C-alpha cells in the first residue's frame, strides 16, 4: 500500500492539473477584469434589506384593502338588495333569465325549463383567466343535486340579479381583479366574470360535486373556530348499517374543519375511550385529520350503550387547558342512533350554564326511540339531524354552521372583517389563491324590529380571489442574486409566499390504491385540501429558524445574520452560508413578510448605458445568425415588456426580444428599462469575454465546452454544437450550478445524473463552475459563473498516469462532496459516473459517514408524485438524504474491517475544489457487502404524529369571536 | 326472535324488510313463511 506522503504528492499534482485548466481555460480573470475594465457604463446601487421589506409590506398591505374594499361595497349591496325583495311564489309569468354554468354551449338545445331562462353569453377569450370568460354578467352554479326550479332557488336568483352592477364597478376600479363570487347559503354561487364550469354534470362522464357550503372560504367567513369533540356510539346496537354510515359521516364531518379548529374522536360503549392514539385536542390540520380518519375507520360494535360515562368524557375533554385550544366554541357532536336515556344529571353537572352546545345526529334507519336525543340537542343550545342514507351525509354534516353564527349575527358590524383563508388550489383552475370572505347578514323587518326569526343566520357570504402570482410581483426578485428571496406567513406557522411552495396538494403518508374494487366509470372525487406547507418544512429546520418563525408569528420587526445549511436547488447537496433574515409585520393584516439576504448581495449594479451606439453594438450580438462569433445564446424568459410573453421555446423567445427591441424603438415606453438595460450591458460584456479571448484558443485539449451564465438572464455556450447538449434552465435564477457556486469560495464540480434520458455523462463532460468576484470601491460583487465542461476521456488519460485501468488489488475514486463517482479507474465504475458512491460500494461509504469525512442531513419533501403501492400517480411525502463535508480536515488514513476482512484505505481531499479522492484495498478480495447505502427521495410517511401533537410548534390563533350571544333564540332544534 | 333477532346486521345498504326484529314484524315473517312466499329469500338472510 501506497505511503501517505506519495498519496499526498500525487493528489497535489491532480489539484494543479485540474484547477489550473478550469482557471486558464473558462476565462475567470478575463471576465473579471472586463467588468471592472469599464465600471463606468454601470453603477453600484445598495439594497437596504430593511427599505426593500418595509416597501412591500405597503404594496401588499395595499393590494389586500383595496380587495377589501371592493368587498365591503358588494356586502352592503347585498344586505340592501335583499332588505327588499318580495318572496313571490310564482315565476312561470314574469321569468328569471340567468346564465347557469355548466349547461352546454351548443345553440340548438334551447333549454329554458319552466320558471327560467337562459342566457347564450359572448364568450371572449382572457388572459389573468386561462379561459374565455364575459365582463357583461355574472354566471351562477347550483349544485348538481339542487333542482334549479325550486321556489327558493328562483327566489335568490330573482334578487341576486342586482349585484352585477357592483361586480362590475368593482372590476372597473381595478381590472387587475380575480373572480368575485357570492356563495349563497341555499347552495348557489353567483360569480364574475361569467366562465363556463370546469364540469359539466353529465355532458362528460365526469360528475362535479361542488358545494359552496363547504369551501373553506365559505366555513371561513361564516362562523368563529371551534373546540369540536366528536362523540361516536359504538354499542352493540349500531352495529351493521348505521354504523357504515357513522362512519363516512365523521369523516364528511371532519372535512368542514380548517387549521384554527381543534377535534378529537371519541367513543363509548359502556367506557368511554379516545379513538386513536391523541388523548385530547389537537389541531385539525391535514395530518391529524388523516390520523382522525384512519382512526375512524378502524371502529368496531358491541357492547352495551352507557351515554352518562360518554358525556363525562367529552365534558373532561373539553377542560383541559393544558394543552392549545381555540378556546372559542366548545360542542359536542353525538353520532348515535337513539336509545332511552338522557342524562339529565351529566348536563346540570357539566354545563349547567351552558356554555357547551350539543349536536346530536341520529344516523341509519331503525326503530329505537328519539326523544331524549333530540331533548339533548335542544337543552343544550344545540340541533338535531338526522342522516336515513348517504346521500343525506354532505348536506346534514355542514348545516351546524348556521348554529354556531347566530352570536356572529348578533354581534352586528362587529362582526364584518374581512378575512384571508389559507392556500388552496381554485377551482376553477387558476393557480393558488387566497380568498378574502365576509359574511352577509339578513336585515329584513329591521329598521321596525318585526321578525328577528330567520334574521338570525347569514344569507351567505361574499369573496374575492387573490392570486399568488399577483402578490409576487409586489416583491420583485430580479436585483437579488440568486439566493435571496421573499417569503411570508401566517400567524400559524404556514406559509404563504416561498420559493419552495408549488401548486400541487400537500401529501399525507404512503398512497396504497386498490385496482380490484375500482370500477371503471365511476367517479372518485380528487381533492379539496389547502396546500398548508409550514415554515419548517420548506426550508431546513435549525435552532435559529425556529425562534425567527416565533419571533415574527407575534409581528415583531427584527433583522438576524447567522449561519445555514442551505439545500441546493436539484436536492443532491447542502451548503454552508452566511445569510440574513430581516423581516417586519404587514400591518393591515396578521401576515408577516421577510426577506432573505445573502451578504455579497448587499449591492447590485444598476445598468447605465442609454446610448443608442453602445446599446445598438450590443444588442446586435444577440442574433442567431452570427452564433458562430459568439457561441450559442440563451435568454432568460423574464417579464421584460407587457407586449411578448415567455414562449418555454427559447429560440422564439431570443427572436422575438430581438424583433422587438428593434421593432420598437429604444422608448420603450411599456417595457421594463432597467430589466432590458441590464440584459444589453451584460450580452456586450459577456460578449466581450467570448470574443477577445475564448476564441482564440478554438480548442483546448482536454474542454469540451465553455459556458458564461450571468444576471441580467444571458447565457452563452462557446461551440454552438456544444448548445444542443446544454439542458440547464434558461432562467439563471433556477440554474442549480449558478447558486452552488455563488456560495462556494472555490470550483464547484457538479456531477452529472445517471441512467438518466439523454447524452449526458460522455457526450457532454463533467461541469466545473467558479463565480466571478469582482471589486469596484471595496464592494463584493459576484455578477457572473464561468464554467466548463472536463472531457471524461482525457480526464482518465491524465488520472491513470500503484493503481492502474481495471487493477484488482485496489480502487481509486474521485468523488464530490455529495458523493457521487466523477473519476473511476475500472471502466465498470467509470460506467456508471455520477452515481451515489453509497450505492457502488456501500461498506467504504457507511464507514466515510462513521468517522466523520461526511456529514449528512435528511428532510421531507410534503408535495411529491407517488407510485400508489399495494394495500396514474398520487401526491405522497418523501425523504431526502443530503451529504456534505463537516469535518475540515484533509486526510483520513485507516482500515476498515467487516469481520474476519481488512481493507486499508487513504482519502484526500484536494485544495480548491469540492473533491475527494479515495484509495482503497480492492472489494473483490473481500466478499463482504452489507446494504445500499442509498441518496435517494424514498417515499416515506413520517413524522409521527402521536408525538408532535405532544410538542406542538408554537402558533397563535384569532383574538376576535363570537360565541354565546344572550339574545340568541334556540327554540329550533 | 331468538335465532335472528338482531342478527341481520348487514354492513349493505340492502334493505331486508322481512326480519326478526320484533314480535310483529316476527309473526309477519312467518305468516309469509307459511304462505310460502319468497320464504327463501328469508333463508338465505337467516344463513348469512
Amino acid at each position: 500500500f501506497p505511503s501517505a506522503v506519495t498519496i499526498k504528492s500525487w493528489v497535489d499534482k491532480m489539484q494543479e492539473d485540474l484547477v489550473t485548466l478550469a482557471k486558464t481555460a473558462s476565462g475567470v480573470h478575463q471576465l473579471v477584469d472586463i467588468y471592472e475594465k469599464y465600471q463606468d457604463l454601470y453603477t453600484v446601487e445598495p439594497n437596504n434589506a430593511r427599505q426593500l421589506v418595509e416597501i412591500a409590506a405597503r404594496d401588499i398591505e395595499k393590494l389586500l384593502s383595496n380587495r377589501s374594499k371592493a368587498l365591503v361595497r358588494l356586502a352592503l349591496e347585498a344586505e340592501k338588495v335583499q332588505a327588499a325583495h318580495q318572496w313571490r311564489e310564482d315565476f312561470a309569468s314574469n321569468e328569471v333569465v340567468y346564465y347557469n354554468a355548466k349547461d352546454d354551449l351548443d345553440p340548438e338545445k334551447n333549454d329554458s325549463e319552466p320558471g327560467s331562462q337562459r342566457i347564450k353569453p359572448v364568450f371572449i377569450d382572457d388572459a389573468n383567466f386561462r379561459r374565455q370568460v364575459s365582463y357583461q354578467h355574472a354566471a351562477v352554479h347550483i349544485p348538481t343535486d339542487i333542482y334549479e326550479g325550486s321556489t327558493i332557488v328562483l327566489n335568490e336568483l330573482n334578487w341576486t340579479s342586482a349585484l352585477d352592477d357592483v361586480f362590475k364597478k368593482n372590476r372597473e376600479e381595478d381590472p387587475s381583479l380575480l373572480w368575485q363570487v357570492f356563495g349563497s347559503a341555499t347552495g348557489l354561487a353567483r360569480y364574475y366574470p361569467a366562465s363556463p364550469w370546469v364540469d359539466n354534470s353529465r355532458t362528460p362522464n365526469k360528475i362535479d360535486l361542488y358545494d359552496v357550503r363547504r369551501r373553506p372560504w365559505y366555513i371561513q367567513g361564516a362562523a368563529s373556530p371551534k373546540d369540536m369533540l366528536i362523540l361516536v356510539d359504538v354499542s352493540g346496537s349500531v352495529s351493521g348499517l348505521t354504523l357504515k354510515l357513522i362512519r363516512t359521516s365523521v369523516s364528511e364531518m371532519l372535512e368542514t374543519l380548517s387549521d384554527d379548529d381543534f377535534v378529537n374522536v371519541a367513543s363509548f360503549n359502556s367506557n368511554a375511550q379516545d379513538v386513536s392514539c391523541f388523548q385530547h385536542l389537537v389541531q385539525a390540520n391535514v395530518r391529524n385529520k388523516k390520523v382522525l380518519k384512519d382512526a375512524v375507520n378502524n371502529i368496531t360494535a358491541k357492547g352495551i350503550t352507557d351515554y352518562k360515562k360518554g358525556f363525562s368524557f367529552a365534558f373532561e375533554q373539553l377542560l383541559n387547558y393544558n394543552v392549545s385550544r381555540a378556546n372559542c366554541n366548545k360542542i359536542i357532536m353525538l353520532f348515535t342512533d337513539g336509545g332511552e336515556e338522557r342524562a339529565q344529571e351529566i348536563f346540570a353537572k357539566y354545563n349547567k350554564d351552558k356554555k357547551v352546545r350539543v349536536f346530536t345526529f341520529s344516523v341509519g334507519q331503525h326503530n329505537y326511540d328519539r326523544g331524549p336525543i333530540q331533548w339533548m340537542a335542544c337543552e343544550n343550545k344545540g340541533y338535531y339531524y338526522e342522516i336515513p342514507s348517504i346521500g343525506a351525509i354532505r348536506i346534514n354534516t355542514q348545516e351546524y354552521l348556521d348554529v354556531l353564527g347566530r352570536p356572529m349575527v348578533l354581534a352586528g358590524d362587529k362582526a364584518k372583517q374581512v378575512q384571508w383563508t389559507n392556500v388552496y388550489l381554485d377551482a376553477l383552475e387558476l393557480g393558488l389563491v387566497i380568498t378574502g370572505t365576509l359574511p352577509v347578514f339578513n336585515i329584513t323587518g329591521q329598521f321596525e324590529n318585526k321578525t328577528n326569526l330567520k334574521n338570525q343566520l347569514i344569507l351567505g357570504v361574499m369573496g374575492v380571489d387573490v392570486s399568488l402570482e399577483d402578490i409576487k410581483r409586489l416583491t420583485p426578485r430580479f436585483t437579488l442574486c440568486p439566493n435571496g428571496y421573499y417569503f411570508a406567513i401566517d400567524p400559524n406557522g404556514y406559509v404563504l409566499l416561498h420559493p419552495n411552495l408549488q401548486p400541487k396538494p400537500i401529501g399525507v403518508g404512503i398512497p396504497t390504491i386498490n385496482l380490484r374494487k375500482r370500477r371503471p366509470n365511476v367517479q372518485n372525487p380528487k381533492s379539496q385540501e389547502p396546500v398548508t406547507l409550514d415554515f419548517l418544512d420548506a426550508e431546513l429546520e435549525n435552532d435559529i429558524k425556529v425562534e425567527i418563525r416565533n419571533k415574527m408569528i407575534d409581528g415583531e420587526s427584527g433583522e438576524k445574520t447567522f449561519r445555514t445549511l442551505v439545500k441546493s436547488q436539484d436536492e443532491r447537496y447542502i451548503d454552508k452560508g452566511n445569510r440574513t433574515y430581516t423581516w417586519t409585520p404587514v400591518n393591515g393584516t396578521d401576515y408577516s413578510l421577510a426577506l432573505v439576504l445573502p451578504t455579497y448581495s448587499f449591492y447590485y449594479i444598476k445598468a447605465k448605458i442609454e446610448e443608442t451606439i453602445t446599446q445598438a453594438r450590443y444588442s446586435e450580438t444577440l442574433k442567431p445568425d452570427n452564433f458562430e462569433e459568439s457561441g450559442y445564446t440563451f435568454l432568460a424568459p423574464r417579464d421584460y415588456c407587457s407586449d411578448l410573453k415567455p414562449s418555454d421555446n427559447n429560440t422564439e423567445f431570443l427572436l422575438n426580444f430581438n424583433e422587438f427591441i428593434d421593432r420598437k424603438t429604444p422608448n420603450n415606453p411599456s417595457c421594463n428599462t432597467d430589466l432590458i438595460n441590464r440584459v444589453l450591458l451584460d450580452a456586450g460584456f459577456t460578449n466581450e469575454l467570448v470574443q477577445n479571448y475564448w476564441s482564440k484558443q478554438k480548442n483546448i485539449k482536454g474542454v469540451k465546452a465553455r459556458f458564461v451564465v450571468t444576471d441580467g438572464g444571458i447565457t452563452r455556450v462557446y461551440p454552438k454544437e456544444a448548445g444542443e447538449n446544454w439542458q440547464e434552465n434558461p432562467e439563471t435564477y433556477e440554474d442549480s450550478f449558478y447558486k452552488r457556486s455563488l456560495d462556494n469560495d472555490n470550483y464547484v464540480f457538479t456531477a452529472p445524473y445517471f441512467n438518466k434520458s439523454g447524452p449526458g455523462a460522455y457526450e457532454s463532460g463533467i461541469m466545473v463552475s467558479k463565480a466571478v468576484e469582482i471589486y469596484i470601491q471595496g464592494k463584493l460583487l459576484k455578477p457572473a459563473v464561468v464554467g466548463i465542461k472536463i472531457d471524461v476521456n482525457s480526464w482518465i488519460e491524465n488520472f491513470t498516469k500503484d493503481c492502474k485501468r481495471n487493477s484488482d488489488v485496489m480502487d481509486c475514486v474521485i468523488l464530490d462532496d455529495g458523493g457521487f463517482l466523477l473519476m473511476a479507474n475500472h471502466d465498470d465504475y467509470t460506467n456508471q459516473i455520477g452515481r451515489f458512491f453509497g450505492e457502488i460500494d456501500p461498506s467504504l461509504m457507511r464507514h466515510l459517514v462513521n468517522i466523520s469525512v461526511y456529514a449528512f442531513n435528511k428532510s421531507y419533501d410534503y408535495q411529491s408524485v407517488c407510485e400508489p403501492g399495494a394495500a396514474s400517480k398520487q401526491s405522497c411525502i418523501t425523504e431526502q438524504t443530503q451529504y456534505f463535508f463537516d469535518n475540515d480536515s484533509k486526510s483520513f488514513s485507516g482500515v476498515l474491517d467487516c469481520g474476519n476482512c481488512s481493507r486499508i484505505f487513504h482519502v484526500e481531499k484536494l485544495m480548491n475544489t469540492n473533491l475527494i479522492f479515495i484509495m482503497v484495498e480492492s472489494k473483490g478480495t473481500c466478499p463482504c457487502d452489507t446494504r445500499l447505502l442509498i441518496q435517494a427521495e424514498q417515499t416515506s410517511d413520517g413524522p409521527d404524529p402521536c408525538d408532535m401533537v405532544k410538542q406542538p410548534r408554537y402558533r397563535k390563533g384569532p383574538d376576535v369571536c363570537f360565541d354565546n350571544n344572550v339574545l340568541e333564540d334556540y327554540t329550533d332544534c | 326472535m331468538q335465532l335472528f333477532g338482531g342478527r341481520y346486521d348487514f354492513e349493505d345498504t340492502e334493505v331486508r324488510r322481512s326480519n326478526f326484529d320484533n314480535f310483529p314484524q316476527a309473526l309477519i315473517s312467518v305468516f309469509q313463511v307459511l304462505t310460502g312466499e319468497d320464504w327463501n329469500s328469508v333463508m338465505y338472510n337467516g344463513i348469512m
